[PDB]
């Protein structure tokens, strides 16, 4: 989406250093933890009673990795997110029924987790580019709601 | 609404920021102007360039305002009435901008207090910033 | 925080609604579904077809709680208490959705109450609504 | 702007009956009463102290006509809003410094005024087309904000 090169390159590099197992698990974790209502969709995951049971649940982790993976796929089709997440959108509205307002939270939580990972390197301008990727993603998953 | 564990992690999280509250108030504002430019409409009379003095200074007014809010965590409305009548009637900042300043605050803390930013502290800081926010937007008409 | 005048308006406005409220509460629900499909996410178990009896009967249940909220104008926070848990605890409905339904009652009301929906009244009912939406959303955490 | 022809025709058809001189007035007028803080943009309009001062204020009535014109003119260009409103967005951003959030309010206050003129004629389906249109307009207006 309306992405500058100096921007499209910033996101990329940083991303290549991302430890997907670690980052993806912590995001999905902080969502269940920071916004408890989300837990209602993941009931089949098991114990999510305490924060410490959230960040350690093998199901949360495996799933987080999978989310990150698709986030990963989107930084490749940045000029065409609509088409990439079309299928997952349906999935999220028709089967899973999640209010697309929730997508924004995960994305923000993603921006908190990265900056927690990188400190200095995740500069204000690096943050702004990801702010765009993350919104683009959220829009893209909302597109096929009907 | 803050429960004691929250207050307890806020106080603790905050108190750590410690003598850097100031620096984080700026990193955060700066981050907000950049990531979310619409918010810049509220600061036309400012020079919003990288590392500039209005933000530096305006940065410590905010973080200090947070600090005071922490100290009175148990009674924020009385503690902020002034700031409230300013963001609600003199400037009348639309609430949505608060969610943004809050997000950016968490990112600055998150990037600086790595050991301290737990999923419980994240959560508490968020419930906290959410309350500061609500108190500064209580008479929006 | 409602005013003595705001109340008077809400009251005389809802007072015209009268028996025709389920009607309005249903037409509103329906105006929300077609205009803001996201909101159907909370109603996976309803028949949202144009004319559905489920919807209609629900519109009576919403329209009532409002009537009740009116009836307890000076104690909404407690009057509507069962409703706060439900929409906040049980269902966790994200607030933007309350801004939306509120926007549809307004429209609706506006479409049935020509002479009643004056600027002054449009201001109050909007104020009353933000309030109902504020209470039903509060126990979020 | 994703507007089916059914929505297209439904939109215009109605717009054709709209008294612009009037609707323009009522809309900014309500905007200004239902959301008082916005008045902080028009102090040049003389008395705004009460709902009658406002609704009747000639400068409110003159300015709203202007608003609508721009609208009438976006509806004549549903497929190029961003461009149609490109100059107006710059102005609202650079010259007048208006939070784009206020655009959504005007739009929704507009939709409300239409329902007040037309009644049962502003059926749900018609409202939906309009909701799509005012949202489109608001985004176009927020597009060149930098
Ligand atoms: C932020 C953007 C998001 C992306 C990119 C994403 C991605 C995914 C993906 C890829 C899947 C698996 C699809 C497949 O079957 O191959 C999935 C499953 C799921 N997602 Fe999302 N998600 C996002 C946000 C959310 C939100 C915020 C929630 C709820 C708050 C959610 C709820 C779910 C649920 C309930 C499943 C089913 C998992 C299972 O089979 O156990 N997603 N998600
Ligand atoms: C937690 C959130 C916030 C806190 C704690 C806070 C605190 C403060 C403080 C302490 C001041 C200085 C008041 C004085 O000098 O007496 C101020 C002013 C101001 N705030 Fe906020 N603020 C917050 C959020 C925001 C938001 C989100 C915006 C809009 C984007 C905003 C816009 C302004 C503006 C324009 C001023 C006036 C600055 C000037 O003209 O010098 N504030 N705020
Ligand atoms: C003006 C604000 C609202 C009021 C006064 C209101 C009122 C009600 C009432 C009276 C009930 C039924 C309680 C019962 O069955 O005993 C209810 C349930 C429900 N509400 Fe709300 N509501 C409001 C807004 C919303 C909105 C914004 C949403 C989400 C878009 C929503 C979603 C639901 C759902 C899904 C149910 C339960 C359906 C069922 O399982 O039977 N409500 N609400
Ligand atoms: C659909 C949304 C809107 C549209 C199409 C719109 C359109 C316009 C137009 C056509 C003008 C005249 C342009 C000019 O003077 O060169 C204008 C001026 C202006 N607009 Fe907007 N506007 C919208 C929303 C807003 C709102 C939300 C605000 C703030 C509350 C606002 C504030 C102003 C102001 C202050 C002027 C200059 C008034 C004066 O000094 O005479 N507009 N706008």
């Amino acid at each position: 989406v309306h992405l500058t090169p100096e921007e499209k390159s910033a996101v990329t590099a940083l991303w290549g250093k991302v430890n997907v197992d670690e980052v993806g698990g912590e995001a999905l974790g902080r969502l269940l933890v920071v916004y408890p209502w989300t837990q209602r969709f993941f009931e089949s995951f098991g114990d999510l009673s305490t924060p410490d049971a959230v960040m350690g649940n093998p199901k949360v982790k495996a799933h987080g990795k999978k989310v990150l993976g698709a986030f990963s796929d989107g930084l490749a089709h940045l000029d065409n997110l609509k088409g990439t997440f079309a299928t997952l959108s349906e999935l999220h509205c028709d089967k899973l029924h999640v209010d697309p307002e929730n997508f924004r939270l995960l994305g923000n939580v993603l921006v908190c987790v990265l900056a927690h990972h990188f400190g200095k390197e995740f500069t204000p301008p690096v943050q702004a580019a990801y702010q765009k990727v993350v919104a683009g993603v959220a829009n893209a998953l909302a597109h096929k709601y009907h | 609404m803050l429960s004691p564990a929250d207050k307890t992690n806020v106080k603790a999280a905050w108190g750590k920021v410690g003598a850097h509250a100031g620096e984080y108030g700026a990193e955060a504002l700066e981050r907000m102007f950049l990531s979310f430019p619409t918010t810049k409409t509220y600061f036309p009379h400012f020079d919003l360039s990288h590392g500039s003095a209005q933000v530096k200074g305006h940065g410590k007014k905010v973080a200090d305002a947070l600090t005071n809010a922490v100290a009175h965590v148990d009674d924020m409305p009385n503690a902020l009435s002034a700031l409230s009548d300013l963001h609600a009637h003199k400037l009348a900042v639309d609430p949505v901008n608060f969610k943004l300043l809050s997000h950016c605050l968490l990112v600055t803390l998150a990037a600086h207090l790595p050991a301290e930013f737990t999923p419980a502290v994240h959560a508490s800081l968020d419930k906290f910033l959410a309350s500061v926010s609500t108190v500064l937007t209580s008479k929006y008409r």
